[PDB]
Order: C-alpha cells, then sequence, then structure tokens
C-alpha cells in the first residue's frame, strides 16, 4: 500500500542569494528511497556564472532517500503522500551563515521540492567566495524529537584545496504535514559528492547515500 | 593535556607603539588548521573578529604550531583582551577533535595615553 515506490523521480527549483548574488537552479533526478541513494542533474537558470563555491548548496538539494531499518520508525516515508518541509541554519567557522527551507510534495512517482536558500557574511577572500572547497567530508546527523517534530544536528566540514578543512554547524527542523509515529533518537550517516560538473557549475550531477542506525540498542 | 600558551598574558604599552601576541599549541600530538583572533573591550563577551590587514598582521608557523598577531600604531581604544582560536588538522591521532577549537588564556592590553 506504500505510496513511496522503490524508484522515485525528483523535480526541484531553488531560488536564493549568497552575499547579495541572486540565482535560480532547477533539478531533475531519480533515486531509490529504501536504499538511500539518489542522483540529481542541476542547471543554473538565473545568476550564472555563480561567484561562490557550489558545495554550500549541495545539502539543500530529502530524507525520504534514507535506508531506515524496520525497528526505527521512518518519519519521512510516513509523511507521504501529503509531504513535509524542513528549515535549516548553517553556521561556518568564519561567521559565514546560511538559512535554507524546502517544501516537499509528491504527485504519482515523483517528489517536488521548492527550495529557498540565503547566505551572507562570507569573507571576500575566504574559501566560499574564492571557490577553494573540494567536497563535503562524510557526516553523521543526530536525529531527535523536540516540540513534536524531528530535529537533526550535524557537524559538517568541507575539505579545502591544500588539505585544510572549513567547518559548519547544521541544525535542521523536519515537519511532516500529518500525524506520524515519531522515532526514538538515532543517527543518519551521509556521503554527498558532485559526480560531474561543467566549468562554471552551470550543470552539476550530484549523488547522496544516507543510511539510518541506532547508536545504542533499544530499551530492555 | 593540550593547551594554547598565549604571551604576553598582560602588557602595558604607550600609544603609537607595536605589540606582537604569540599563541603556541603545547603538550599536543595534534597540528594547527584554521586560526582566528578576537578582541573583547572591557566587559563585552561580544567578539570583534580581527581580519589580516590594516594595523593587524596575522602570521602562522605550522611547523612550530604557533600563530601570532602583530598590532601597529596602538591607540587607547585598542585597550582590552585579545583571544586566539585554532582548529585542529584532520588526522587519525586527533580524530575526535576534528570539529573542535582551542583558545589561549588571552592577553589583557592597556595602552597608556600619549598626547
Amino acid at each position: 500500500a506504500s505510496v513511496i515506490k522503490p524508484e522515485m523521480k525528483i523535480k526541484l527549483r531553488m531560488e536564493g542569494a549568497v552575499n547579495g548574488h541572486k540565482f535560480v537552479i532547477e533539478g531533475e533526478g531519480i533515486g531509490k528511497p529504501y536504499e538511500g541513494t539518489q542522483t540529481l542533474d542541476l542547471t543554473v537558470k538565473e545568476g550564472a556564472p555563480l561567484p561562490f563555491s557550489y558545495d554550500i548548496l549541495t545539502p539543500a538539494f530529502n530524507r525520504a532517500f534514507t535506508k531506515y531499518p524496520k525497528d526505527i520508525p521512518d518519519y519521512f516515508k510516513q509523511a507521504f503522500p501529503e509531504g513535509y518541509s524542513w528549515e535549516r541554519s548553517m553556521t561556518y567557522e568564519d561567521q559565514g551563515i546560511c538559512i535554507a527551507t524546502s517544501d516537499i510534495t509528491m504527485e504519482g512517482d515523483c517528489f517536488f521540492y521548492k527550495i529557498r536558500f540565503d547566505g551572507t557574511n562570507f569573507p571576500p577572500n575566504g574559501p566560499v567566495m574564492q571557490k577553494k572547497t573540494l567536497k563535503w567530508e562524510p557526516s553523521t546527523e543526530k536525529m531527535y524529537v523536540r516540540d513534536g517534530v524531528l530535529k537533526g544536528d550535524v557537524n559538517m566540514a568541507l575539505l579545502l584545496e591544500g588539505g585544510g578543512h572549513y567547518r559548519c554547524d547544521f541544525k535542521t527542523t523536519y515537519k511532516a504535514k500529518k500525524d506520524v509515529r515519531l522515532p526514538d533518537a538515532h543517527k543518519v550517516d551521509h556521503r554527498i559528492e558532485i559526480l560531474s560538473h561543467d566549468k562554471d557549475y552551470n550543470k552539476v550531477r550530484l549523488y547522496e547515500h544516507a543510511e539510518a542506525r541506532y547508536s545504542m540498542l533499544p530499551s530492555q | 593535556t593540550q593547551r594554547v600558551e598565549q604571551t604576553p598574558t598582560t602588557t602595558t604599552k604607550e600609544a603609537g607603539e607595536s605589540l606582537t601576541i604569540n599563541c603556541v599549541l603545547r603538550d599536543s600530538s595534534c597540528a594547527l588548521d584554521s586560526t582566528y583572533w578576537y578582541f573583547t573591550k572591557k566587559g563585552a563577551t561580544k567578539k570583534e573578529s580581527l581580519s589580516n590587514g590594516g594595523r593587524y598582521a596575522e602570521t602562522v608557523n605550522k611547523a612550530s604550531k604557533s600563530f601570532s598577531l602583530r598590532i601597529s600604531d596602538l591607540r587607547v581604544e585598542d585597550s582590552g583582551t585579545y583571544h586566539c582560536k585554532a582548529y585542529y588538522s584532520w588526522d587519525a591521532n586527533c580524530w575526535n577533535l576534528r570539529y573542535s577549537y582551542i583558545e589561549g588564556g588571552g592577553t589583557i592590553l592597556t595602552v597608556k595615553p600619549s598626547r
């Protein structure tokens, strides 16, 4: 009876601004929600060439794509067909700051995202505006219930040209549009990578792998 | 038992003079990654981020695990506490510090008025 199929497509639109520079990016893709994998093809529709590291955007481009075990309730799959939304704050070690939101809906075999992204106070000679980032390091997100919704906190870091890192504190609130069975505290391990890009990142292929797990055995 | 040793701990200087503050990671098998400097005017926990440039010259010596701030043309307004903060290089030996920072004990600077 589950509306979330073994293969689901993705259509999205991001509108945002980083240090005053406006942009629109549209996306289409496909993934395997029960295997926690997905690939997206992303195109800059307005604001090309982007004057900032693409990597600050990539975690904004759906925890429905997470391999959940049967003994951890799946907040995100239970949320469909009606859907869910998330709001995220991202605080970098050099006082760069981003806020992002996504409204996630579904029609047939396809997820639809409307994403808003805003970033400011990135230093002109830092790694974001000089485009010195290489990739996000693999991460572990702590998932926990507060105020009847799901919170996620994750320590994130971009590897930089030269082998250094650029750290970020991510805090997310996930809000389903209907009553669902809430999980106990658990973790989600993530890997995200740009598989391919053109020169100015006007065209980007993006892959994510996410799996949920307990950090402690259930209560006895 | 890692510590950042910051020197000088306290200093009095005359206006127009220069000050070097030194921060050294001691008793550590970890290495320095990013480095940052902050100013606290008397009282204020609000941190003013000192960028390399103008009267502030920020240098790093990775081999010595030290970083330093040189302030030129000191003013009475420069009076207050200077703080250094470092993050750690990612490596297997210091893996659980890879998102953490460490700060010096701080430098309390008094700039005596001249003219």
